[PDB]
């Protein structure tokens, strides 16, 4: 079934996968 | 999107343009969700008091574009529709409570760099995340500014457009509207207080709201695009479906009907 | 309560 989605979601291929960080996500993650 | 930026490439590798097919308009965002199920606001396909009531056969997909200033020969595909599937209890009438729909591709898309499903949340995400205060992240190929504004204009961008804006308490989205707001949905943009500017406007529809997971690193989507009170006004908040209330409805869908 | 109309 579903659930949240399939094994490999969410994980950029150009991002994640590269351990490479996009220009503002680092402000996502100082609001937490 | 007002006041966002120019997405990077890949940056939303989720991203999809819901196309009128006759003649070829854009009208709304989408989500990735499976290499064939799609996430959009209800009201991009169904809204009786404007005589909007699309079939499958009047719409097209555009997935993995990051420019409209020119044909990603190579990179973006495109779909046809297999099957709308609205929620039964979408409330058109009133407020546009349960905002949402999927979308069954007719031709399922290969996934590559610029094309991935995005996640959607779990219990424990939806916990977590879904606090006044914390960030997340809207897309969208709609107007920039709520009215043409000198030396910006207003209608559609080229690059897709992306703005990060915070989760607002509840009380503060209730009291910023006369529109009846619901557990359904959640509102996100700055206060006055803080400065910083930023929305969803009309066109964004469907797009996604993100959120990524400080535990497992994941992005997760958390809202969908769904109304607003002209756009980016001041002690206004845009309106997202909340799509960890409307999940069970999604599974159904997708693990029942096909 | 936690999602709408479930069960
Ligand atoms: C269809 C979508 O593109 C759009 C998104 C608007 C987002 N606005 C901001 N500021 N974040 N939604 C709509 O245009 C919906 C469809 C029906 C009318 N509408 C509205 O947002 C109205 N402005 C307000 C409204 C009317 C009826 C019921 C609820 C809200
Ligand atoms: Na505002």
């Amino acid at each position: 079934t579903f659930g949240s989605g399939e094994a490999d979601c969410g994980l950029r291929p150009l991002f994640e996968k590269k351990s490479l960080e996009d220009k503002t996500e680092r402000e996502l993650l100082e609001s937490y | 999107i007002v006041e966002g930026s120019d997405a990077e490439i890949g940056m939303s590798p989720w991203q999809v343009m819901l196309f009128r097919k006759s003649p070829q308009e854009l009208l709304c965002g989408a989500s990735l969700i499976s290499d064939r199920w799609v996430l959009t606001a209800a009201h991009c396909l169904l809204y009786p008091p404007w005589d909007k009531n699309f079939t499958e056969n009047d719409l097209l997909v555009r997935i993995g574009k990051h420019s409209r200033t020119r044909y990603e020969r190579n990179i973006e595909k495109i779909s046809m529709l297999e099957k709308i599937y609205i929620h039964p209890r979408y409330n058109w009438r009133e407020n546009l409570d349960r905002d949402i729909a999927l979308m069954k591709l007719k031709k399922p898309v290969a996934f590559s760099d610029y094309i991935h499903p995005v996640c959607l949340p779990d219990r424990e995400t939806a916990a977590s995340l879904l606090q006044a205060g914390y960030k997340g992240r809207v897309t969208g190929w709609g107007n920039l500014k709520e009215t043409w504004t000198a030396n910006v204009g207003k209608g559609q961008p080229s690059v897709l457009q992306v703005v990060n804006l915070p989760i607002v308490e509840r009380p503060v989205c209730k009291d910023s509207t006369r529109i009846r707001i619901t557990d359904n949905m959640f509102c996100a943009g700055y206060k006055p207080d803080e400065g910083k500017r930023g929305d969803a406007c009309e066109g964004d529809s469907g797009g996604p709201f993100v959120m990524k997971s400080p535990f497992n690193n994941r992005w997760y989507q958390m809202g969908i695009v769904s109304w607003g009170e002209g756009c980016d006004r001041d002690g206004k908040y845009g309106f997202y479906t909340h799509v960890f209330r409307l999940k069970k409805w999604i599974q159904k869908v997708i693990d029942q009907f096909g | 309560d936690l999602y709408d109309y479930y069960p």
